[PDB]
């Protein structure tokens, strides 16, 4: 019932400026936080900033502050992003999503042409149906508070949006397969999958919830055979 | 001073609380608004203190009863449901949550005693009081006790003390009189008296708490207890094969608990107040947001009929409705504060012999009125 309609993509220029729209149904606007997340091929996943759209308080990242401005219309259940002095670099496919990452727009693909460091393991593997699959997650900083544990699993197949699987390290999202399991505690976590199947190919990213920025792993490209 | 962009909820010690704190974090993934389940002790009690200087938590639960000396307060916000939430809860437990005209709280679940057995030591449970020092006695003779509850808290020795005609508040056209308090009359005496005896013949103790009886009734070495549905839960992980049933008569007259509905209540100087409203509407009062306090400890019979209907089925939800049928729903008027403190010093000095059980009660009517 959850949608976040983000256009499929903006053509732009250096020095110009676009703003994009993130159309949110399904849910109450007003009481979730939204951020926005730029993933640009051959670099991870960064977090941009974040609006409250009940009250419009907004935190940035240091990359995008000066670079981005969110903005909101209650009315309309719309959230925007500004991007100012567009260069090469500013290349991505951007993302909003709500809550703590939980469900994630389709991203918008702009072309410009004429503190805490998780550590994803293994990079890329390669595994066979039926077989253990065994992807690990290292924090720099305990994500513990107590109880709750502030990290979070991703399924990105090409093409597609990220996916939640696992939120509060082992709580397996609604509509998840059993095969994901997510356990781990402080700074070691894991993502099994018990028994791979072909549809699993995808990339997965562990990201902290903790605090901004909010980072995300180097991923795990996981296909199989 | 209560703090934005941040749910606290405080919620008593032995209700589901781990349960609802998976609540919060459905919440919280969903939301990014951190949610903190608390269960801090005597919290009916902390509550009016800290938040007449606006403190506490942005969401109390409790039983309806306390509420209303809270709203006289002015310490709990008016909540905003729309009549599309109305219809999806009982209208009986709206009522329980009204004060002057105003909704003060989202009633939860209706709590009722039972009366709890060990079907191994007592396949048939007595049916009177009078008939349990009798059934005490043969069980001593195996090592065993008939009866171990709480008597600490009045709440548990009420059913009995009104069974023969005790009663709080006299309710007469539709209001709650508040000098006519019936603590101090005819049956308030013989229920009472009859706890006494029991005590005196060495049938109870009269130190029994709310841990010892538990313990005694799931080690095997007690064969009843009087208790609420969150107490099935560790009942359940516990090897005794239970029966929930009614409360034995006194005098031919059924047992009466108080009932009470379990709500949740919104701090006036929350700054969070539409927050709460999401995680209370859209968020607990779910199938799926009950179920998860649920599974924790059981709530009884629910307010939220969609989920009532198959929780109905269960022999235990119907024991404690006959139960909650045969009592009285209890009223919210602020004086009931009064009124337990009165009643809860009556009960233990009755019962350890420190006073009289005729000026005991004495003394519970002169402080209410
Ligand atoms: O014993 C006095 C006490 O009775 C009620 O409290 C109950 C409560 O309703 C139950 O949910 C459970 O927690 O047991 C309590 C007693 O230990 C009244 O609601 C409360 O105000 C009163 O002080
Ligand atoms: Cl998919």
């Amino acid at each position: 019932q959850v949608q976040l309609q983000q256009p499929g993509s903006e053509l732009v220029r250096p020095g110009a400026s676009v703003k994009l729209s993130c159309k949110a149904s399904g849910y109450t606007f007003t009481n979730s936080w939204m951020h926005w997340v730029k993933q640009r091929p051959g670099q991870g996943l960064e977090w941009i900033g974040n609006i409250f759209p009940g009250n419009g308080n907004t935190n940035y990242d240091e990359n995008f502050k000066s670079k981005a401005t969110l903005t909101v219309d209650t009315s309309s259940n719309t959230a925007y992003m500004q991007l100012s002095s567009l260069t090469s670099e500013d290349s991505a496919v951007y993302y909003c999503t709500r809550g703590l990452f939980a469900y994630w727009g389709q991203g918008t693909l702009v072309t410009v042409s004429a503190d805490i460091v998780m550590t994803q393991s293994p990079s890329s593997l390669a595994m066979s149906v039926g077989q253990k699959v065994t992807m690990s997650c290292k924090s720099s900083q305990s994500l513990l508070i107590n109880q709750k544990n502030y990290l979070a699993w991703y399924q990105q197949k090409p093409g597609q949006s990220p996916k939640l699987l696992v939120y509060f390290a082992s709580t397996r999202e609604s509509g998840v397969p059993d095969r994901f399991i997510g356990s781990g505690s402080g700074t070691d976590f894991t993502l099994t999958i018990s028994s791979v199947q072909a549809e699993d190919l995808a990339d997965y990213f562990c990201q902290q919830h903790f605090t901004a920025p909010y980072t995300f792993g180097g991923g795990t490209k996981l296909e199989i055979k | 001073k209560i703090e934005e962009g941040k749910l606290v909820i405080w919620i008593n010690g032995d209700k589901g609380y781990n349960g609802l704190a998976e609540v919060g974090k459905k919440f919280e993934k969903d939301t990014g608004i951190k949610v903190t389940v608390e269960h801090p002790d005597k919290l009916e009690e902390k509550f009016p203190q800290v938040a007449a200087t606006g403190d506490g938590p942005d969401i109390i639960f409790w039983a309806h009863d306390r509420f209303g000396g809270y709203a006289q307060s002015g310490l709990l916000a008016e909540i905003t449901p729309d009549k599309a939430f109305q219809d999806k809860l009982y209208p009986f437990t709206w009522d329980a949550v009204r004060y002057n005209g105003k909704l003060i709280a989202y009633p939860i679940a209706v709590e009722a005693l039972s009366l709890i057995y060990n079907k191994d030591l007592l396949p048939n449970p007595p049916k009177t009081w009078e008939e349990i020092p009798a059934l005490d006695k043969e069980l001593k003779a195996k090592g065993k006790s008939a009866l171990m509850f709480n008597l600490q808290e009045p709440y548990f020795t009420w059913p009995l003390i009104a069974a023969d005609g005790g009663y709080a508040f006299k309710y007469e056209n539709g209001k709650y009189d508040i000098k006519d308090v019936g603590v101090d009359n005819a049956g308030a005496k013989a229920g009472l008296t009859f706890l006494v005896d029991l005590i005196k013949n060495k049938h109870m103790n009269a130190d029994t708490d709310y841990s010892i009886a538990e313990a005694a009734f799931n080690k095997g070495e007690t064969a009843m207890t009087i208790n609420g549905p969150w107490a099935w839960s560790n009942i359940d992980t516990s090897k005794v094969n239970y029966g929930v049933t009614v409360l034995p008569t006194f005098k031919g007259q059924p047992s009466k608990p108080f009932v009470g509905v379990l709500s949740a209540g919104i701090n006036a100087a929350s700054p969070n107040k539409e927050l709460a409203k999401e995680f209370l509407e859209n968020y607990l009062l779910t199938d799926e947001g009950l179920e998860a306090v649920n599974k924790d400890k059981p709530l009884g019979a629910v307010a939220l009929k969609s989920y009532e209907e198959e929780l109905v089925k269960d022999p235990r939800i119907a024991a404690t409705m006959e139960n909650a049928q045969k009592g009285e729903i209890m009223p919210n008027i602020p004086q009931m504060s009064a009124f337990w403190y009165a009643v809860r010093t009556a009960v233990i000095n009755a019962a350890s012999g420190r006073q009289t059980v005729d000026e005991a009660l004495k003394d519970a009517q002169t402080r209410i009125t």
